[PDB]
RNA sequence: CAGCGAAGGAUUUGGUGGAUUACUAGCUAAUAGCAAUCUA
């Protein structure tokens, strides 16, 4: 990161229960989104 | 009524134009006598396969008209006479005698018969191009063959050459010159009158495509 | 047509300020950038407001009747705005950098605190119209000694209780005749004290210090003056406290730490009710609707936020957006959701009918360069610095395919097959353009004639011809397929960047180095035409350079094009502030927009303040770097006239809305509205169609269309003449899209094209945007309900025609 | 000084560079006046820039065009070449940017070898 | 009259009337209150930024104001406010009819004098509130005691005392007890200025004739006299920063400073304010600073400040002159033409009779300046012609703006009054440009266009010629020939396409570019005096004679619009920047709003002034208008914009009539209707188990549902049923307490049934079925063969069969749309 | 050389003043006092 930050032009920006996990994949309210191959 | 001034002050340059030239600047002739506008394909099936609607001065556009497959169907027709009519082992590579002796011939052209040459060598090859022939399909070995259709860009092509052969061969070896030959020839196949080479070999083929048909 | 208004920002859910609810827990007001953007969370909807502010916004409030919000950035240029009806108000300059602004449960007085002092002004109406010097100054108290933090009101307009960072927290009446009844000044706090609240009557003031205290101080004995009660405490033991909100009635704390975490508690009881976490970074801002159902938690270095219900633990939204990383852009093929693909290497999945994210793809580990989708909607690639071009299925949500090089080298554009059979991308240090199957994972080859490095790559939607544009200032043809793999070079001015090709596959845009872009006939070599777009593209001067903004050329040329859906009109936008669109036919600019109005972006001014230039330096490098303004990739929409743009604020959105507009089509003096409302009302339905798509009214559109009774919807639908089916096709798509009688607009539709169905198949690219959201509307909504329908018919056939009972 | 430009333009080997600044209208070749340009057939294919657009735009522009190697229309697309970019950077810069794509636009829809020359060739199938 | 369109916001572009202004200060700050008509304004003196302006207007003209430290006494026609930061804080009505004239503020006692030398004095309630609020006792000055009043002012160290300022006397009062003190001597000619001296007890009074005495009050004698040649004197000052200065200010534009240590003319300066429009009406030293702020009756305020002098050692004999400062001018006459400079609607553009042009800032009034008259030289060798002294140019008719290429060439282009060319300007960098557009056939220039791609410019001769110009290079291109008398508009698309010519002869001709040829003319029955495209919609409204508003669309030439209903010359249009309103201000004092739709008329405002010039800004929330008199440019702000407006043809269906549609809620009963809102109620409905199983982290309806059961219908339960939150529908549902009988099973399976029997909200009905399905089916599918639920649900697929023509519907919709998208 | 062309023409450069963000007045111990002083 920092040897790549400054060989570029542009700006780049840089217990408890849970994290939260705001960064979700396969959303679409989906549980088997297996293909029936791979069942 | 109404008018359009756009030049204020004449044409008066330092080093003096010929005046056909500046005329010329009005619209664009081949070689500065023929206009490419009232020229039409009479047929339809070669209208977008020989290029008429993009004037030229002169016949010696160095565009690249090889590379691709069928881009050899817009280089415009009579360039496209001259790179066929200098086809010959004797004088290959010589294309500005090619462009120079046809422009003595459609120059007689215009000269005997008064249309302009570019429709008559527009619609001589109209008249020219074959419609039909056959194929030597093997059968065997068999002296046997089949009727097929041709596709216009092998109409045009073999129309070309048939033209610029047949005033070849009939200017081989007599008086008359290759630029007054390919005239004539031209003329003839512009009536479609059944005497010069071209048309000879097109009814021909037609003939030989019905019969084994 | 070609009026684009400001419709939505997509991307970046909340970066820096305060989440603030409706009355109606209805609405989420989330300060996104310089401007405000509103989630309508029922209606599952967005937008932005079109007004911009000139640096990063800080405070938002509106009052409790929901009409006017004003919002105030960091040096206090406050904007207040009718909600009701988008447009702004007012400007003001508050002198110093504000910090909260409460507008009244009245919502008469509003009292923001700039700096040390706190100053209540009343507020101008919707009602009486935009006066001058609207507002009107109550008072300003100054009791304090360092900055203020926060502030309360009581729940009647009587008391108003700041907050500061300074230790003590006080009380002011915001009459001069209620002196008596509150002025004293509650010091005691180890830190700055942020919180101070009323309960839900006004007897308990709870404070809260920054440290993790909570007192609650009671007006009683040992005449006798607010003592100290009790002392309560947090013991988070590195998260001192950041953010704090109090809902009176249903007696609810919720506090956010610096350790992105945050707890709620019932606080008169004190008893902690839940602790939890977001993420390592602090939760900058809490605030809770009126109803305390909702809570709304906003961190603004990953830039999230979180609306989050505490009685049953389900989650309204939850979002994650970037900055200034949004390296390219995609449409799904039916225009209804978004592809982003953001330089620390992940995939959004956005969509355009609600502004949320419904799906990240956390695979890439460098940058992801471009993005394009392929195969019937559901299939799109992505393009990688890792080496990687992936594929990724967007029906299952998941990766199926990676094809990389056999070097690792960084990849930098891609193209696809629409038949999706091959993928090929172009590096910047290979000189080749790499095509791989994708049916089969292996490298088919690599193929060859460049020798500098591939700008941009394209596939021909239609003959399946390859268009690719290098820095060898040479635009390069290939015909892969079918026996004859054969190149064709066309030379051009300058180095290449930016091709895009039109949809029918005839001919090519290219973005030249110098400010210009060339059209190439395809089929030919031949250029059509050129428009020199150099000389109308604003290039702001930066902060540090010591040049004019005339003589600059860090981005006098475009980037990314891209064409229109018709192909008649290339959008275009660069590393510069403007983004144009031209309309190829006449050649000639139609439109330029501003992306961006505020000097917290670099490059926005072409002309800086003079006053900040000192004797060595200018005040603005003087470190107490700032980020570019940059489009890297422009798109239309399939299914609209809007058309997205993906800048360092994220996804820029701009849109036509037909409504706002007089956009006639060849009218003349009898036909009049009142004309085409008497011929609906004698019912000559054909004639009032014709007559209300000539005032190309919308509402009348609408009126006329539903006033049609069934029973001659086929006559009409085959009368109707050919120049109006672009108009009528495209109308029934984006009305059909959000609205309610399904059954009327599908046999609309039915009658429509079976009326005329031949005149669009001899004219596909004419109604190629028009009936493309016909075709979303049909397999988003009239599929899925017959889905469901389909299921309770055979569920009820099966617990019927089956048996059993033990 | 005087406004000026020079530009240049190459078939296979020949090599034609133009100064063109303003004047009262004279177009030269190493001297020799534009009509006496061998080999006569293809003296409009020298003409063609200053025909296509009319004279009026070489009216207040001199020309002044030197030519070395190559054969004879080697010779001629190259001076074609030079006099076309010549007066069409003379209007880049000097006189009206408008008229200049106008003229960019004729010569382009012409044959765009009358601007830029296609070097990069062969191909090694 | 009052309107429903637009309310006027204010009269920007103005600074001073002619009235003398008053300064106030706070702590050391200087703020100066000068008026402008009927409102006045609030200036600061350091940076000379506006500060205040009245929130409302005056009903008559302001004639004298005042300041107090905080507080501004505004006096008009029978009244006297009293202001606080430029809001109205006490009217006072005074005890007449007669006209205010003058008035003073000191100590407790307010004392304003009308037009009869009768003297209400007013005193504060409270020696402590803000302001005199209470009439305390009206003086009145006899023509035995002096002539008629010209000033009073109570000048300083003087208990309970005033000094009213005659014709012919001065005399004193003692205030409290109402009484006069000191009649002065006789003075033999007429006087017109007193102002106080910051010595003890003396005031400096100058005459009709050019002296200014010095009447020492306390002794009742005169000091000295400064004697002037025939000067017409009209505002005295004093300098108060310890070197003695006096400075008079004559009507004739000249402002003289003094000594007085040595009775020396310090410095004359001469034609600072112009002598026609009063002269110097108000000159002051800021007290304790060496400055100057003077206001002249031709809308300008200048600062003048004296700068120490460069000599060290002697210092008060070597006087430096002034140097000029700060200074807020507009032009003094009514401006002529009007245009919008940038699509933020930020700077405007005002040219006027004066000769002058400005660019008004609407946005900050300390940002609009005077664009200068400077020309480039001809860098070909020619000389400058026109004269050798710099006047101003002749006075501008019309011009035209295009911001496309702003500053990289010269940008905006005008027409000037009868002469024979037409010179442009440049916007950015704010001068006269470098050509002048010329008509080459000696008609003067009427029409004046340009291209938005900011290349083209258009001059419009009175001969009937066009000729087009390249404005960077400033040569022409071609001169377009049709008319036979003078063009009066030109204009062109946005696409520069086609072009659109106007004449006075009616002949309106539809050329296009690119091709030069025309392709349409039309003749109206009318002369033709202004046209205005809509570059937007392709519209344009022309004039006519017949005082029509002609609206023609420039693509089929169809006349498409006539706006009938003015009484006189229709002075100004504009479009709405949506294209649907023309706002057209006529000579009958009217300014009317003709919404082009319906073609109708939807208000007019009678202004008092007839409005010369109309213009919408590039967004449609300003409208700027200028009138026949005032030095100003009222802007004026549309409620159209924050609230939606009729539309009903006045003279002195809602939907229709306020433009909007609603939809309704089906069409009938035999078509499927989905639910309003949201469409993704569906797909939460059906996942909300597996939504909050991947979201975590790691009674009344069965009391209306048996009362809709007895009463056998249960819309009043289905209009419960639908409207409230996912997640309460799925806890309500689950939970349907049915052990033995199932009474509740079928009553739901039968509100269902008539629910869609309705053919509404189906998609709802069809997902809350399904919901039970997957609530507990389980008991369903047990206890089937219950004589009651299996009736229920062989009505209910009974009902549930007339469902089957959507999904054949969509199934032949989507094959055919995929077959005519694709072959 | 020419012409353009109202009692000069054409350039170099300093200083001051106004803009370069959207105009609600100053100070303090601030529900008030000050602006001549916050002291008893």
């Amino acid at each position: 990161y920092k040897l790549d930050v400054l060989s570029s032009v542009h700006f780049v920006p840089k217990t408890p229960t849970i994290s939260m996990e705001d960064a979700q994949p396969l959303y679409m309210s989906n549980a088997s989104s297996l293909a029936p191959q791979e069942i | 009524d109404f008018e359009v001034v756009e030049e204020f002050t004449p044409v008066v340059l330092a080093t003096p134009i010929p005046e056909e030239v500046q005329q010329a600047q009005t619209e664009i002739k081949l070689f500065n006598k023929w206009s490419f506008e009232e020229v039409e394909v009479k047929d339809a099936s070669l209208v977008d396969y020989v290029q008429v609607r993009q004037p030229i001065f002169v016949a010696h556009t160095a565009g690249r008209y090889a590379n691709k497959r069928f881009r050899k169907a817009q280089c415009p027709i009579i360039e496209r006479l001259t790179n066929s009519l200098m086809m010959n082992g004797r004088n290959n590579g010589k294309k500005l005698k090619a462009v120079r002796i046809i422009k003595h011939t459609l120059d007689i052209i215009n000269v005997l018969t008064d249309q302009n040459p570019i429709q008559v060598v527009v619609d001589a090859i109209t008249n020219t191009g074959p419609r039909e022939d056959t194929t030597r399909v093997g059968g065997g070995g068999a002296a046997r063959r089949q009727a097929v259709d041709v596709s216009p860009l092998r109409r045009v092509n073999q129309a070309i050459a048939l033209l610029t052969i047949g005033a070849r061969e009939a200017a081989f070896r007599n008086i008359k010159t290759i630029a007054e030959t390919l005239a004539e020839e031209l003329i003839n196949a512009a009536k479609g009158s059944s005497t010069s080479y071209a048309i000879k070999k097109k009814d021909e083929l037609e003939r030989v495509a019905k019969s084994n048909r | 047509k070609s009026d684009f208004k400001f419709s939505n920002l997509l991307g970046t859910v909340y970066r820096q300020g305060n989440i603030t609810f409706s009355d109606d827990g209805k609405q989420l007001l989330s300060p996104v950038g310089n401007r405000v953007s509103v989630f309508d969370l029922i209606n599952n909807k967005s937008f932005t407001f079109e007004y911009e502010h000139r640096k990063n916004i800080a405070a938002i409030d509106l009052n409790k009747q929901g009409t006017l919000l004003i919002s105030i950035d960091e040096d206090g240029r406050a904007i207040l705005v009718n909600f009701k009806a988008r447009n702004v108000l007012h400007h003001f300059n508050f002198k110093e950098k504000c910090s909260a602004v409460k507008f009244s449960p009245d919502g008469r007085l509003f009292a923001l605190a700039s700096g040390r002092f706190l100053q209540i002004w009343k507020t101008p109406d919707v009602n009486k119209d935009r006066q001058f010097a609207p507002f009107v100054r109550h008072r300003v108290h100054a009791g304090h000694f360092q900055d203020i933090t926060s502030l309360t009101w009581s729940q009647d307009s009587r008391f108003i209780l700041t907050t500061s960072k300074d230790l003590s927290a006080k009380i002011w009446s915001v009459d001069s005749e209620e002196k008596n009844l509150a002025a004293t000044t509650f010091n005691g706090h180890r830190d700055y004290v942020m919180g101070a609240f009323f309960s839900h009557d006004q007897e308990k003031i709870y404070t809260v210090s920054k440290d993790g205290a909570v007192f609650v101080w009671e007006f009683t004995k040992r005449k006798y003056s607010w003592r100290i009660t009790k002392k309560h405490f947090f013991y988070a033991n590195q998260a001192k406290v950041k953010c704090v909100t109090f809902h009176p009635a249903t007696r609810l704390l919720a506090v956010g730490f610096t350790s992105g975490e945050f707890r709620l508690y019932d606080l008169p009881d004190f008893t902690l009710i839940q602790q939890l976490s977001m993420g390592q970074n602090p939760v900058n801002t809490v605030s809770v609707n009126q109803t305390g159902e909702w809570l709304a938690f906003g961190s603004s270095k990953l830039g999230q936020l979180l609306v989050y219900e505490w009685q049953s633990e389900s989650y309204i939204l939850k979002q994650q957006g970037h900055f200034d990383s949004t390296n390219s852009l995609a449409y799904s093929p039916d225009g209804s959701r978004v592809v982003t693909a953001s330089e620390d290497g992940k995939i959004k999945v956005w969509d355009i009918t609600s502004g949320f994210c419904l799906a990240t793809f956390e695979e890439h580990t460098s940058s992801v360069t471009a993005v394009q989708f392929a195969k019937r909607g559901q299939v799109m690639f992505s393009s990688s610095l890792d080496g990687t071009v992936r594929a990724w299925d967007l029906i299952r949500y998941r990766n199926f395919r990676t094809f990389t090089g056999t070097e690792r080298i960084q990849f930098n554009c891609l193209a696809v097959d629409p038949s999706g059979e091959v993928v090929c991308a172009g590096s910047l240090d290979n000189f080749d353009i790499h095509v791989w199957s994708v049916q089969t994972g292996q490298l088919l080859d690599a193929l060859s004639g460049h020798e500098g490095p591939v700008s941009c790559l394209s596939f021909s939607q239609e003959n399946s011809v390859l268009a690719s544009a290098s820095w060898d200032k040479t635009i390069r043809i290939w015909s892969i397929f079918g026996r004859s793999q054969q190149v064709e070079p066309i030379e051009v001015y300058s180095d290449v960047l930016a091709l895009s090709m039109r949809p029918d596959g005839k001919e090519v845009a290219v973005s030249t180095l110098k400010g210009q872009i060339s059209i190439f006939n395809i089929e030919d070599a031949k250029q059509v035409g050129n428009i020199d777009c150099r000389k109308d593209i604003i290039s702001g001067r930066f902060n540090q350079d010591r040049f004019t903004a005339k003589n600059s050329e860090r981005s006098k040329f475009f980037t990314t094009i891209h064409y229109s859906f018709d192909g008649m009109a290339i959008v275009a936008g660069g590393n510069n502030n403007s983004i144009c669109l031209y309309d190829v036919p006449n050649e000639v600019l139609l439109k330029r927009f501003i992306v961006s109005r505020n000097m917290a972006l670099n490059g926005t001014l072409e002309f800086l303040n003079s006053k900040k230039m000192t004797e060595a330096g200018s005040l603005d490098l003087i470190d107490d770097m700032r980020p570019e303004v940059r489009v890297t990739s422009v798109q239309f929409s399939p299914t609209a006239n809007a058309f997205a743009a993906a800048s360092t604020e994220g996804l820029l959105i701009y849109s036509t809305n037909d409504t706002i507009l007089f956009d006639p089509f060849d009218l003349d003096v009898d036909v009049t509205p009142h004309s085409t409302v008497e011929a609906l009302r004698e019912k000559q339905f054909l004639n009032a169609l014709v007559m209300a798509f000539r005032l190309n009214e919308e509402y009348l559109i609408n009126k006329v269309y539903e006033a049609i009774p069934i029973k001659e919807i086929p006559l009409v639908a085959s009368n109707i003449p050919a120049i109006y089916l672009p108009r009528i096709l495209k109308f029934i798509g984006d009305f059909a899209i959000e609205s309610q009688h399904i059954e009327f607009n599908l046999i609309w539709i039915k009658a429509l094209l079976s009326a005329s169905g031949g005149y669009i198949n001899e004219h596909k690219y004419l109604f190629s945007t028009a009936m493309r959201s016909i075709q979303r509307f049909i397999v988003r909504v009239a599929k899925e309900v017959v889905n469901t329908t389909t299921d309770n018919k055979y569920t009820y056939r099966f617990l019927v025609s089956t048996d059993g009972s033990m | 000084a005087v406004p000026s430009v020079q530009t240049f333009g190459k078939k296979k080997s020949a090599t034609a560079v133009a100064h063109v600044k303003a004047g009262k209208g004279l177009i030269k070749v190493n001297g020799s006046p534009i009509t006496l340009v061998e080999p006569e057939i293809l003296r409009f294919k020298v003409y063609e820039p200053l025909l296509l657009v009319g004279l009026d735009k070489f009216s207040n522009i001199d020309i002044r065009v030197r030519v070395t190697g190559g054969g004879h229309v080697s010779q001629v697309y190259a001076i074609r070449q030079a006099i076309a970019k010549g007066l069409v950077a003379y209007h880049q810069k000097y006189v009206d940017e408008q008229s200049k794509n106008e003229l960019k636009k004729a010569f382009t829809s012409y044959d765009r070898t009358l601007l830029i020359a296609d070097s990069r060739r062969p191909e090694p199938k | 009259k009052n309107s429903k369109i637009f309310s006027p916001f204010r009269i920007i572009g103005n600074v001073s009337n002619g009235v003398p202004f008053a300064t106030g200060t706070l702590g050391s700050t200087f703020y100066i209150v000068t008026c402008v008509g009927k409102t006045f304004q609030i200036y600061d003196a350091n940076t000379l930024h506006l500060l205040f302006v009245s929130e409302k207007e005056t009903p008559s003209s302001i004639v004298a104001l005042s300041a107090h430290f905080h507080y501004v006494y505004a006096a008009y026609e029978n009244k006297v406010g009293i202001y606080k930061r430029g809001i109205e804080e006490h009217l006072l009505e005074l005890e007449t009819d007669a006209n205010v004239e003058h008035l003073c503020i000191f100590g407790d006692y307010l004392c304003a004098s009308t037009d009869d030398n009768s003297i209400f004095i007013y005193k504060k309630s409270d020696p402590q509130d803000k302001y005199p609020s209470e009439f305390y006792t009206k003086l009145t000055v006899t023509e035995i005691q002096g002539g008629e009043i010209v000033s009073l002012q109570h000048l300083a160290t003087y208990l309970n005392k005033l000094t009213v300022v005659t014709k012919s006397n001065v005399l004193l009062f003692n205030v409290r007890t109402g009484k006069l003190v000191f009649t002065s001597n006789e003075f033999p000619d007429q006087i017109t200025t007193a102002e106080p001296a910051p010595v003890l007890d003396i005031i400096a009074l100058g005459t009709v004739t050019g002296e200014v005495i010095m009447f020492n009050m306390r002794k009742g004698k005169r000091i000295r006299t400064i004697k002037i040649p025939q000067s017409r004197i009209s505002s005295l000052s004093f300098r108060t920063d310890g070197s003695s200065h006096l400075s008079v200010g004559t009507s004739s534009g000249d402002l003289i400073f003094y000594d007085l240590d040595r009775r020396s003319r310090i410095h004359v300066l001469k034609n600072i304010h112009r002598e026609s429009y009063g002269g110097v009406t108000q000159a002051t030293f800021l007290n304790g600073q060496p400055i100057i702020v003077t206001s002249g009756g031709d809308n300008s305020l200048k600062e003048y400040v004296f700068d120490p002098s460069l000599s060290q050692g002697s210092g008060d004999v070597v006087v430096q002159p002034p140097r000029y400062l700060r200074s807020r001018g507009g032009h003094s006459q009514p401006p002529s033409y009007i245009a919008f400079a940038d699509s933020q609607s930020h700077f405007m553009l005002s040219a006027s009779k004066d000769r002058s042009l400005w660019s008004f800032s609407l946005r900050k009034d300390a940002q609009s300046q005077e664009m200068s008259q400077r020309l480039h030289k001809k860098q070909d060798g020619g000389r400058v012609g026109g004269s050798t002294i710099k006047s101003k140019f002749p006075e501008i008719v019309a011009l035209a703006i295009e911001n496309a290429r702003i500053g990289e060439w010269e940008n905006i282009i005008t027409a000037h009054k009868d002469e024979k060319f037409a010179r442009t300007w440049d916007m950015r960098n704010k001068r006269v440009g470098r050509w002048t557009f010329d008509t080459t056939d000696d008609g003067f220039v009427k029409s004046v266009a340009m291209s938005q791609c900011g290349n083209f410019g258009f001059i419009g001769s009175s001969n009937g010629s066009i000729t087009i110009y390249n404005m960077q290079s400033g040569i022409l291109r071609k001169k377009y020939k049709l008319h036979k008398r003078a063009v009066t508009g030109i204009s062109l698309d946005g696409m520069n396409r086609k072009m659109v010519s106007c004449g006075l002869d009616g002949i309106v001709g539809f050329y296009d570019f690119n091709k030069s040829t025309l392709l349409g003319k039309l003749k109206l029955d009318a002369p033709i005096t202004a046209m205005v495209y809509h570059r937007s919609s392709d519209l344009f409204a022309l004039a006519l004679d017949d005082l029509s508003i002609v609206v023609i669309d420039a693509v089929t030439q169809r006349v498409v619009r006539q706006l009938w209903g003015h009484s006189n010359r229709i002075t100004a249009f504009d479009f709405s920047p949506e294209g649907r309103w023309i706002v057209s201000a006529s000579l009958d004092s009217t300014i009317r709003t003709w919404d082009l739709p319906t073609g109708g008329c939807i208000d007019g405002i009678i202004v008092d002034n007839v409005a010369t010039n109309v213009k919408f800004s590039p967004n449609g929330d300003l409208l700027a208008t200028t009138h026949v008199t005032g030095n100003g440019i009222c802007i004026w702000t549309n409620r159209a914009q924050f609230k939606t407006v009729s539309t009903r043809t006045i003279d002195e269906l809602n939907d229709i009539d306020f433009n909007t549609y609603t939809s309704l809620e089906q069409i009938d009963k035999e078509l499927l209707t989905l639910s309003i809102g949201p469409r993704s109620k569906m797909n939460t409905l059906l996942h909300l188990d597996v939504i909050r199983k991947r979201s975590k982290p790691k009674s009344h309806f069965t009391k209306q549902l048996r009362e809709g059961s007895q009463s056998k219908d249960y819309s009043s339960l289905l209009a419960t049923l639908i409207n409230f939150s996912p997640a309460a529908v799925d806890l309500e549902i689950r939970s349907l307490n049915s052990f033995e009988p199932f009474d509740e099973i079928v009553w739901f399976i039968d509100a269902l049934t008539q629910g869609l029997k309705s053919n509404k909200n189906f998609e709802l009905y069809e997902t809350f079925m399904s919901l039970l399905f997957k609530a507990h089916g389980d008991v369903i599918h047990a206890n089937n063969k219950n004589q009651d639920i299996a009736s229920a649900l062989q009505n209910w697929e009974d009902v549930h069969k007339k469902e089957d023509r959507l999904d054949d519907l969509v199934k032949f919709c989507m094959g055919v749309a995929a077959f005519v998208t694709t072959a």
